[PDB]
Parts: C-alpha cells; structure tokens; sequence
C-alpha cells in the first residue's frame, strides 16, 4: 500500500571541498539547514536571505537554529544542489536563483 | 475492510488496442499479428 | 524520546461472547470501527450514534466503514471497556454514557 521511497540525502554536486565557518547571526524565525543568508544592512548579522537583494546572499545554513541562537555555523565553501537546498519564496527567477551566491565560494548546480 | 494491493504495474504492462486499428480493421490476408506481438513484448523486461 | 509505550488492546470485558449481526451502512462521514451507531427515524439507516439523542444506541461497529460501505458487521452482544470505546464528543455526562447500552446486549466495564 504505502510507498516510501529511500533516496539519499545529497547536498553537494561537485567534489569541491566545503568548509564550515561560525559568526554571530540575527536570524528573525526558524530556519532548517541549507537555507540562503545574508548580513543585516545595520547590525551586520547573519539573517535569512530574503530572496530580494541582489548581491547580498553570503553563506548558506549548516545547522537549524532558533532567533536565541548567538552564533550559527555555516558553509563558507562549497557546490550544492539547486534542489536540496531551501529558497526564501521571493527569489523567483530561476536565473537569480542560480547565480545568487556569485563571486564567492558557495556555487550552485 | 477493504484493502488494495499495487504490484506497481506500469501502464506499458497493461496495453489495450484502443484505437481506430486494433486487431480487426486490419485485413487478415494482408496483416501481421507478430508485429503488434514483437511491439507489445519490446517493454516485457524480460525474455517473454 | 518518543515515549510510544505498549498497551494491549482487549475491548472485551468478560467472558461474554461478541456476536456480530451485518445491516445495510448509511454513515454519512469518515469512521472507523468500534464506533456507536444509532437507528434513523426517517427510512430506518443505520449511522453512527450521535450522542445527543437519548437510548438511540443500537449497535457498535465491528469493520471499519466509510460512504460507499452500503453494509456492515457490528457486534450484537458482550461487554466493553469504557476506556476501550471511543465516544461522539456530544455525550460528556459519564452515566448517561454508561447507561447508553441500557437493555441492550451491550454493556459497558
């Protein structure tokens, strides 16, 4: 009757090492691992990405954590995949999907 | 209480001959089953 | 920590024996088994008892049933736990609740 499927969990899609790096986070509600974050124009914390600036994606989440949480880890380096990783439902166009975490070590695919 | 059991028959399993041509709009003096045959067992996984 | 613990489930109370009769099935809704079931007045159906209307109770559901179920089995005589029947949240007064089976083959433990 039921039909489960058991697919392995694959955040990376290119063997380039990736690498987890702490800093302070001003993150506003709960969030789950590989989600886009971005600094807070002002306080210079880490949030979630709202899907919106350009440019202003930085890192994407290690590990789930609450607004309490301090400081966070995340990947500073690193291929991840277009579909395992969680998107704020502003970025819509699939092109700045892609490409927003240019220029820095995170890469999509 | 009912129950149901699903094999997982893909639709290519279950062909009908549905259609304007299915067996008996072909003339038997001119036509060739085998070919439907051959057609239906080419997605047979397996030697049939 | 999922604290599942095991509870065998034993709806009979005593000895007495869980005979089961079959009558046409008009429930309206989604239900599973073990529930009442009450007579309607207006072309004699059968669905499950509401808990407002007083010494309705006939029949407790033995298969569980849906819509398209025409017919169903319900057991005729015996006793039952009252923690072990699952009851419409209308009937709130424990006697009357009880008492529901009053007359009946049916009684409650």
């Amino acid at each position: 009757t039921s039909k489960e499927t058991f697919t392995h969990y694959q955040p990376q899609g290119n063997s380039d090492p990736a690498h987890t790096a702490t800093a302070p986070g001003g993150l506003s509600a709960k969030a789950p691992a590989m989600t886009p974050l971005m600094l807070d124009t002002s306080s210079r914390k880490l949030v979630a990405w709202d899907g919106t600036t350009d440019g202003a994606a930085v890192g994407i989440l290690a590990v789930a954590a609450d607004q309490t949480s301090t400081t966070l880890t995340f990947y500073k380096s690193g291929t991840f995949r277009y579909e395992d990783v969680l998107w704020p439902e502003a970025a819509s166009d699939e092109t700045k999907k892609r490409t927003a975490f240019a220029g820095t070590a995170i890469s999509i695919v | 209480d009912p129950v149901e059991v699903d094999m997982g028959r893909s639709e290519e399993n279950n062909i009908t001959q549905s259609g304007g041509t299915e067996w008996s709009k072909r003339d038997k003096s001119t036509y060739d089953p085998t070919d439907d045959i051959e057609a239906y067992a080419l997605n047979a996984s397996g030697v049939v």
